[PDB]
Order: structure tokens, then sequence, then C-alpha cells
């Protein structure tokens, strides 16, 4: 389970054993997070030019 | 009558179909009969324990481990292995919890699957009603 | 047309009286706006530390605990020397820790009149402890929060926790006949509707800003064009 | 060395494992002092998956095997981490304190903070894998008692870093730690509460002047 | 069984639902509704474990005065769900309609 | 185009000026040449305009039914997907292709930037672009969802 | 004949033919100009290309009795081969301003000319409707299960265009108009969506007082409409299902993609910001030195 290899979660609170097949994490969400790791990026530089402003 | 049974889905079990073959089919050769072919009759009360497995996966999609004993004539223990083998084949996908509440007959949906089917139904609607508003028109007028 | 001290001087005013009228919600917002208006000289030096001193004050007074990082990164230490040991003492759960920083800073935080905002501070170390409790352990007996945060009966502890989850700091609920504090978080409300709520005031965020940028843009530019300098 | 000496350990390792590739032995310190920051390093940054892939795709460390006593402790304590059975690690613990931070140069000042930050990074691995455990399974685990195991579990929690919780009346600890979609989520929206906030800051302040 | 399901707002029956109106043991009222999805005169899923019937399709069968007026009102009642909204709607964004 | 041959007599005599008469100044031509050869010495082309009837209009325009089933239907969201993941990595690459432009940008100028430090085929206005037709592509998609949660419901 | 039919699909140039065939042969003030209808048929969708006059006379007071020219019509083919080769007959249209009980008649006459169904295509020569003004009509003879004779009954079928290369940019061309009736800009689409709603707001209301009327002004039981109708109910949507739970799951999704394109905009608009301030800075100087 920690290799992530089939699924599934080890349960000793009862003693059983969950297997999944279940859809986990989503494509078009995980993206979002680069975008405004991005747009964090291009402001550094933004700011660097308005300091020759004030 | 008797291809009857399997090419389509219904409801049976094997001591109504082993009740109408043996007096007929015992008496005729090749899978009947014997002391070899008798575990052959063996190999036919698994098949129609199968399919009784492959009806119940199409309609529904949970019953219970308890009430699908009664269905197969079968104990629990019997009972699961079934499921496994005919997982096994590939021919649908299952869940069985040992414990006793639910065996679920269906490969749960992609997130993306559930929403075509939901958008496929409201479109449907649209071109019904769509047709039907032209044919009003025309019912007045052959009154 | 106000300049950029007068708008950093009023919305400092409004997060003291904010603070005394038990806003620290309002008052959070409004210390932070203060302080990106000023400047980072030395000219502007003691309007930044009295300005610090509140902005400490109004995280503990919610329960939010400010940073560590915050007195290390500036070169202020000395004088916020006072709520750098609250801030430590307020997380810890620590009472005795507590009551030792306010009778030995006692004169300082009287002169900067912010005393009277400090004793408030006694009420939210019983009530962070009891957040941190009930974090740590799903289900827990009253008996074992009156050994950590050096309490009374556990029929008083069950009085805090009532009070407390009326403004949900502690966000569990009491069992009285079966003798345990259960907690009500067991996160996934991204399967709730609530991040539809959130991502629609980011967007309404961005269109003030992006209005105020329209304003502002073409204003002076008017002048320049308008001047003669040909 | 100068990563190491600062709390950079993500820079560090990558470092220290090219060390073992080529090291250069004019004005610097010892092929085994070389080998057990590596070690170090990879333990505090890395978890089974890249740690097991790290020292099984170096050949180089491996022949240099353990020749000092600092070298052992962590040698062995490596082992145990991505092989999952943590019966070892916790009296490991207190030897590599012992044979590596206290007598280097480098590490002193982070002695203090090795501990702390490896005692979270071994339990959420069982907890990860686990969606419940009891106690004192847990407890038999590390190789530690029920009580003791609280204490530092108390500490975790709160910064809400370890993401578990302990049911003290069914003995369980439940594990509330998100492997869907709330965890993206979780990720996201701290990074554009910041990014509205720094526009707002920059936007106003040339408008001003 | 058809008639039930078709004159409901809602697509799903109870068990005990079945078992009052055709007079069945519940063992006999999961059979017949086996039974009528083979036939093809409902389809769905069944739970055993909700005790639900959730239909997705009902065969076409005879109209009557008594069936005309059933799904008429219908109707109305998902024509005020459209009416009142596309009001809210225009009220709304009022400047831009270009 | 229409062309109209001028008299055998009259080009000898040069009343091409005769043919510019009753008329504002429409002239435009479309060819040359080939047009231009025969246009001196023959012919004397005319203009043409078009006349259409308001209900021609309609006609003209409607090559769709999707007028009235356009707050009904909409694409299914697995393309909406495929636009918007396509999106986000180009936003991504033309934020790169901006940021390296910004290095300077305060040399006189705007054209000699452009070439040196990159910001030919305007990485800046490129964004933007991608910002905006992605924009409008979602609005759409709500558009037609709210109208069927409280039409139908 | 052939029963290939399953849509109509219309050129422009149909349309506005009839219209003015209509109005040059003079048969108008509620008195009918027909015409023969030509294009390709035999395939599901019949394909209309153009449109004749015919000489026509109704009769107003009966409009029972008319007047066709049947020798023309086989003079007129001849010329339409020329035109192009694959006109053949296919129908006639009428003018609107609906179908009427005086058309089967005329159909029959029709029946001596069309390898395919005569199609009834109806023009509406004054432009109601909210797709094409157009209905589409062919009939077909069946049998009725209520327990009445065979009859020849106009069964519909949809409304539709296609066009060639060349006859859609001419359409274009004639046109100037940017059209609320089809996308474009954002507010271009606003103006489809309201519509779009009011769509079904004003069909909806059709189908409730069709079913009162068949029991309040003694329509009959049609069971071609209802049985379509019961399919609507079947595939009406529910509540409180994990199905229409993904739903909200979907919007927070796409919603955050616009959140973060939005503020990707915001970020790009502050820079011009700062760029003319840039050229605010310079025009100080200027403006000090004069």
């Amino acid at each position: 389970i920690l290799d992530k290899i089939f699924y599934g979660v080890l349960d000793q609170g009862n003693g059983w054993l969950y297997v999944y097949e279940t859809p986990n994490q989503d494509a078009t969400y995980d993206s979002a997070l680069e975008l405004v790791g991005q747009l964090n990026k291009v402001v550094d530089q933004l700011f660097e030019k308005a300091s020759v402003l004030y | 009558s008797l291809v009857k049974l399997f090419t389509t889905n219904e409801l049976m079990r094997w001591p109504i179909v082993q009740k109408t073959y043996e007096p007929v089919l015992n008496e005729d050769d090749l899978a009947f009969g014997g002391e070899a072919n008798k575990h052959h009759w063996e190999d036919l009360q698994k098949r129609v324990i199968e399919h009784n497995l492959r009806v119940i996966s199409e309609y529904y999609s949970r019953i219970t481990l308890l009430r699908l004993n009664e269905l197969l004539d079968l104990t629990e223990s019997q009972t699961e292995t079934y499921i496994s083998d005919l997982v096994n084949q590939g021919i649908i996908y299952a869940k069985v919890n040992r414990p006793a509440k639910i065996v679920n007959f269906e490969k749960p949906k992609n997130s993306s699957q559930l929403l075509n089917e939901w958008s496929h139904n409201v479109d449907e609607l649209l071109e019904h009603i769509e047709t039907i508003g032209h044919l009003i028109t025309k019912e007045e007028i052959m009154h | 047309d106000v300049s950029s001290s007068l708008e950093a001087r009023y919305f400092f005013y409004l997060s003291k009286i904010n603070a005394i009228q038990l806003d620290y919600s309002t008052a959070n917002e409004y210390i932070i706006a203060a302080i990106r208006k000023a400047p980072h000289n030395s000219k502007s030096l003691g309007f930044l530390q009295q300005s610090n001193k509140l902005h400490c004050c109004i995280q503990l007074l919610m329960g939010d605990i400010p940073e560590l990082s915050f007195f290390h990164q500036s070169n202020m230490q000395k004088s916020l020397l006072p709520y750098y040991h609250l801030t430590k003492a307020v997380k810890l759960g620590d009472l005795k820790k507590f009551t030792s920083t306010i009778t030995k800073y006692k004169q300082l935080l009287l002169k900067d009149d912010t005393y009277q905002l400090c004793v408030r501070l006694r009420s939210n170390v019983i009530k962070t402890g009891i957040r941190i409790i009930s974090l740590t352990y799903k289900k827990i007996s009253l008996r074992d929060i009156c050994l950590k945060l050096n309490l009374d009966s556990e029929q008083t502890v069950e009085y805090m926790v009532s009070r407390a989850i009326r403004d949900g700091v502690i966000e569990a609920k009491i069992n009285h006949e079966d003798g345990f504090i259960e907690t009500t978080e067991l996160l996934n409300i991204y399967d709730s509707e609530d991040p539809q709520q959130v991502f629609d005031e980011r967007i309404k965020f961005a269109n003030q800003l992006h209005d105020e940028y329209l304003v502002s843009m073409r204003y002076p530019e008017d002048k320049k064009t308008q001047q003669n300098e040909k | 060395i100068h990563c190491l000496a600062v709390r950079n350990f993500k820079e560090a390792a990558k470092l220290l494992v090219d060390s073992l590739a080529t090291f250069t032995s004019i004005e610097l310190t010892s092929y085994e002092s070389i080998a057990t920051y590596a070690s170090v390093t990879g333990l505090f940054t890395l978890e089974r998956t890249d740690l097991k892939s790290k020292v099984i795709d170096s050949p180089e460390l491996l022949s240099l095997i353990s020749t000092t006593a600092a070298l052992q402790s962590i040698s062995s304590l490596t082992i145990s981490l991505y092989a999952s059975d943590y019966a070892s690690y916790f009296p490991y613990l207190l030897e590599t304190y012992a044979n590596v931070l206290i007598p280097c140069k480098y590490l002193n000042r982070h002695a203090d903070f090795f501990v702390r930050e490896m005692r979270r990074k071994v339990y959420a691995q069982l907890l990860e894998s686990y969606k419940t455990l009891s106690l004192k399974s847990m407890a038999s685990a590390f190789g530690v008692s029920v009580a003791f195991l609280d204490n530092d579990l108390g500490k975790f929690i709160p910064n809400k870093q370890l993401n578990c919780v302990i049911d003290r009346v069914n003995g369980i600890v439940e594990t509330n730690r998100p492997d869907n979609k709330n965890a993206q989520y979780h990720l996201l929206v701290k990074q554009g509460d910041g990014l509205l906030t720094k526009l707002q800051k920059y936007g106003a302040a040339v408008r001003l002047t | 069984l058809i008639e039930t399901v078709f004159v409901k707002n809602i697509r799903m029956l109870s068990f005990e639902d079945i078992s009052k109106a055709t007079h069945l043991p519940k063992d006999n009222v999961e059979h017949l509704v086996m039974r009528a999805i083979s036939l093809g005169l409902l389809k769905g899923s069944i739970d055993q474990v909700n005790e639900l019937v959730t239909i997705s399709w009902v065969q076409p069968r005879i109209i009557s005065g008594d069936q005309i007026t059933k799904m008429k009102d219908r109707l109305v009642e998902w024509n005020d769900q459209v009416e009142k909204l596309g009001k809210k709607m225009e009220a709304r964004g009022q400047s831009i309609w270009v | 185009d229409a062309f109209r041959l001028i008299d055998t007599g009259a080009l000898i005599n040069n009343l091409e000026p005769r043919q510019t008469t009753s008329n504002t100044g429409l002239l435009n031509k479309a060819n040359i040449q080939a047009l231009i050869h025969g246009l001196n010495r023959h012919y004397y082309s005319l203009n043409i305009d078009y006349h259409k009837t308001a209900k021609e209009t309609k006609m003209l325009m409607n090559l769709h039914k999707e007028q009235w089933q356009s707050g009904l239907k909409m694409y299914d969201y697995e393309e909406k997907e495929e636009s918007n993941l396509a999106a986000t990595k180009s936003m991504v690459k033309i934020a790169e292709q901006y940021s390296k432009r910004i290095e300077e940008e305060k040399e006189l100028t705007e054209e000699e930037l452009k070439t040196r430090y990159v910001g030919r085929q305007d990485p800046k206005k490129h964004l933007s672009e991608t910002a905006d037709e992605t924009l409008e592509n979602n609005i759409v998609s709500v558009l037609t969802a709210g109208v069927n949660s409280v039409a139908i419901k | 004949m052939s029963l290939q039919h399953e849509k109509v699909t219309i050129a422009p140039l149909v349309l506005l033919s009839a219209l003015d065939h209509y109005e040059r042969t003079q048969t108008k003030e509620n008195k009918r100009c027909v015409g023969v209808i030509l294009g390709d048929a035999n395939s599901s969708t019949i394909r209309v290309t153009n449109s004749f006059a015919l000489p026509f006379e109704e009769d107003e007071k009966n409009s029972d009795v008319w007047f066709l020219d049947h020798n023309y019509i086989e003079n007129m083919n001849e010329m339409c081969k020329k035109i192009n080769a694959k006109e053949k007959l296919i129908g006639w249209y009428h003018s609107g301003p609906k179908l009427r009980a005086s058309d089967l008649k005329i159909n029959e006459l029709f029946k001596k000319y069309t390898q395919n169904n005569p199609l009834l295509l109806i023009v509406d020569v004054k432009q109601q409707g909210v797709g094409l003004p157009t209905d589409a009509y062919v009939a077909i003879e069946q049998v009725k299960d209520d327990g009445t004779s065979t009859e020849k009954t106009f069964l519909h079928l949809p409304c539709t265009i296609e066009a060639e290369e060349a006859e859609e940019i001419g359409v274009e061309h004639l046109l100037r108009d940017v059209r609320d009736q089809a996308a474009g800009g954002l507010s271009i689409r606003l103006t489809n969506q309201l519509k779009s709603l009011k769509g079904l707001q004003s069909k909806l209301k059709d189908v409730v007082e069709y079913l009162d009327k068949v029991i309040n002004k003694e329509l009959p039981i049609n069971h071609t409409i209802l049985g379509k109708l019961q399919d609507v109910f079947n595939l009406l949507p529910n509540l409180g299902t994990p199905d229409d739970d993904e739903i909200d799951v979907e919007n927070h999704d796409r919603i955050n993609i616009s959140n973060n394109l939005q503020k990707a905009l915001t970020v790009k608009t502050n820079d011009e910001l700062m760029v003319i301030y840039i050229s605010n800075l310079v025009r100080s100087i200027i403006a000090f030195d004069d």
C-alpha cells in the first residue's frame, strides 16, 4: 500500500482489508496548482519593474 | 426448451432444471448418465449456479449476501466461491463483503461516466417536446 | 486625494476601537491594511511598533496565534518581547507560562494602554487548550483535560466547552451519558458544496481590483496629455 | 556541507549523493563523513519509495561499508524505515542522535530539529497505509509503550501536519488524512489567498505615487 | 407494479409498498421485480439493501381519461419552475442583452 | 462582375469620361492586367450591389435550429476538460516567454525589445488572448446549466 | 415510390424562391400559390434544392376545387435537368400559413410524377416560428389502431438546413447582421440562453392545453403523441441521487479554472498599469524642460 501498487487500506480497528479501484485525484484540478504558481512567478518580476516608479 | 433457459436472463434455480431433465436425458448419451458423466452433471449445476449470478449481476446492482444464499440454494461459504470464478472469467465485476451485509455486482463508475448519462437524459427531453410542439398544430386541423 | 500616510493612520485607528468591541475579525483585516501602506523606514518605526503590538494581540484574541518567524525576520524583537512570550504561552496551553508573562512585563503593556486587551487572553489559553485536546484525541474523557490545563472538576470543563462551541472554537459536542467529547470535524468538504461559495468571493475580489485599475490609470495620464510640454 | 549547516536539506541531499560519485580529498573531510551526511539527509527528505530507490541506485555508498561508529548508526536506521518494520527504529533513533548529530560540526545546530521531524515521518508512513490502527498494535510496531506514544502525537496533530485523531475510548487511531480531491483543494486555496494578497498590495501602491 | 411507478413523481418504490399492493410475501415481491424487468416492462436497478426498486424506463401502455389528467398536472408544476426563473435572469444582468 | 461594351466610334473619340457620370465614386477593381486590358480598349465595367428582403436575412442567418435549443443543449464536458487542460499548460509556457521580455522593458522603442529579449508574437497579448477565449467558453456552459436547473426543476 | 424519409434539409434558395413565386402569380390574399418542388429524394434526408411556380387557381369558397396544369410540369422537368441533372420531382410546396385538410386531394395528383411520396413543404410566407419558418409533412397511409379504417395522413418531418459552399457564402455575402440567434461573443450567447429558456416555457405550456383539449374540446385520443410524452417522464431528472451530487462536484471544478483564468487576466492588466506609469514618468521630465 505504501507502494500504491493496487490501492486499498489496511484496517486494524476491525481486522478487515478494503481493496479499491476508485478514481483518485483530478487532472484538471492538479494543473491549477501550477497555474497559481506561474502567476506568482510573474509578479515578482513585475514588482522589480514597479520599484523604478515609487 | 433446454436452450431457452440460457439465451435469456430469467429466474431459475438448479432444482427446477434438475427435476425436468433427469428422467429424459439420462436415457440419452453424452453429458449425462454413467459414473463419469455424472461428474458432468456436477459441472452443469455449477453452470446453472453461475448463470443465476449473471442474471443477478445485470438486474440487481446490490443484493444482500444473505438473500443470495436463498436463491442459489447454497451456504454462505459456497456462494462466495462462485462469485469469484465469475469475476475471474472477466464477465462482470463485483465485490463481496465477508461479514454479510452486501455483495455488489457492478464495476463502480468513473466520475465522467456518471455525468455523461445525466447530460444525455436532458437532451432527449428537449427533442421530444420540440417535435410534439409542431404536432399540436396539426391536431387542431385534423379534428 | 489623501496621502498614503493618512490612509495608514485611518485603518490603524479602526483596529483599536474594533478590538475593544470584541470584533477580532474586522480588526485583523484593517491592521494589515495599515501596515502595507506604511514605509519600511526608521522614519515610520514607531508607527509600526504600536501597530505590531496590536497585530499580535488580535490574533491571540481569535485563536489564530502569530508566527514565530515574524519576530525573527524583523529587527523589532526587543520591542515585541512581551508578545513573543504570550505567543508561545497560548499555543502550548500552559496557563502557568501565561501568568508569568503578564506579571513579568505588566508595566510595559500598561504604558501602551494595551494591557486591557491583554487580560482577555487568560480566557483564550483555556479555550485554545481545549481545541488542541479535541484535535489530538477524537474522543477524550473529561478528567484528562483537567490534568492537562490545570483546571477544576469535570463539571467545570463541561461548561467551558458548552460556551466555547457557541462561537464554534472547539467544534465538538459533549456526551454526558457516554462520558466523552466528540469532535465534529472529519474533513472532505470538497464533497460538500462549500468550495462553490469560496471561489465566487475570490472572483469578485479580482473584479474590484480591475475597477480601481481603470479609474486610476487614466487620471494622471489625462493631466500630462492636456498639459503643454511640446 | 553548507546546505547541511543550514536547514536546506532538500538541496544538501542532492549534493551529498553526488559526493559519493566524486569525492575530493583535498581540504575536505573524510569519505566516511561524507557518507554519513548523505544518509542523514536522505532520511530527512525522502520517504520509503524515494529513499529505497536512492540507496539502491547508489552503489558507491555500498562499497564503503560501515567502518566507523557514526556511520553504523545512520546506515542501520535507513534499512528499518523503507523496509516497513520500525521495530528497531526507536532504539536506533537514539543512537543516531548520539553518534552523528552531537559530534558533528554541522548537525549539532540541528540535533534537536532532526529528532522532532523524524518522529513525524515514521509515524506518517504507518498511518498512510492503515485506515485504522489500534494503539496497542501501533505501540508494538515501534517498540514503544502506549502512553509514551500519545505524547509525541499530541505535538504533531494540532499543527495539523500529521492528520490523525485518536479515540482513547475505543483505543483506535483514526486517520483523517484526505486521500481524495479534498487534499488537492487544501493545497490550492492557501496559494490563491496569497495570490489575491500579492496583487492587492502591488497594484494599490503604484496608483498612489 | 408498472402502474404505481408511472403515476408517482418518484421513480422508486419501497418493497413494503409493493408488499401491500400486490398482497405478496417479501420473497415474491423481489421475484416479481426480477420477472418484470426480464419481461422488459420496467428497467433499472434493484437495491435489496436500501429495499428500493429504482426505475429508468416504463413500457408505454394504455391511455385513459384518468391517465390523461395525471400527466397534465406534472407539466403545470414543471411549467412554474421554468417560468419564474427566466424572470430571475431577466432582472439580473439587465445592462447586457445586446 | 458585370461588363458592358462601349460603341466603336466612341472609344476613339475618348468618351471614357462620359462613363463616369451618375455616380459619386465607388470604384474599386478586383482584378487588373486582364481586367485592365479589356477595360480601356473595349468595355466599361459596372458595379454589382446585392438586394435582399428582411425575410431573406433570417433565412440566410439561420443555418441552425440552435437558437432555442442552445439553452437546453451544449457540449459534453469531456471535450471541455480537453480544452481547459490544454489551455492551462499553454499559459504556463506563455508566462515564461512573457517573463523573459520584462527582464528589461525600460529601453526606448518597444519594437527593439521584442526582437532582443524575445517579445515577438507578443506573449503579453498572447496570454491575455487565451484568458479571454476560455473565459467565454465557460460562461456558455453555465448559462445552459442554470437554465436546466430552474426550468425543469 | 419510396418511403425513404426521415428529415428535410432545405436550401435557403427554396424558401426565397417560393416567397416571390407566390406574389408574382398574384394568388395571394387567402388564395394559395402551389408549385412544384425540386430536389433529391430516395434518401432519408430529403434534400430540396429548388422550386418553380405552376399555374394554379384556387377557388376560395371551396379549397377542394383547384386548377393544376399537368402538361406543363412535364415540360418544366426537361428544363430542370439543364440547370442540374440531379433535380427531379419530389413534391410541391404550400405557402402556409399551415397544413390544411384540402391538401390531401392536391397530394393525389402529385403521385404521377414523384418516385418518392410527394413532399408537402410548408413555406411560411409571413415568417412565423421559433426555429426555421418552415414545417415539413409527408403523406403516409397507415392503419389506425383505434378501430377505424386506413387513412392517408400527414406526419411531420423536422425542418433543417444544409447548404453548398457557394450558397452558404452567398448568404453571408448578402447579409450584414451579426445575429443574436447564433453564437458569437458572450453577450450574443446570453441572448440565446434567455431565449432557449423561454422556448422551453412556451412549448411546455402548449402541452398543458393540448391534454385538456382532448377531453374538453373533444379532440381524439392520438396514441402517437402520448407515447412520446410518457418517455419524457421516464428520462426525466430526479433528486437526491449520487448522480445529481456529482454535478455539484463538477460545478466546483470548472468555476475554479475560471477563477484562476480571471486572476490571470488581472496580472496582465496590472502590468499595463505599470507601463503607462513608466510612460508618465518620462512625461514629467519633458514638462519641466519646456
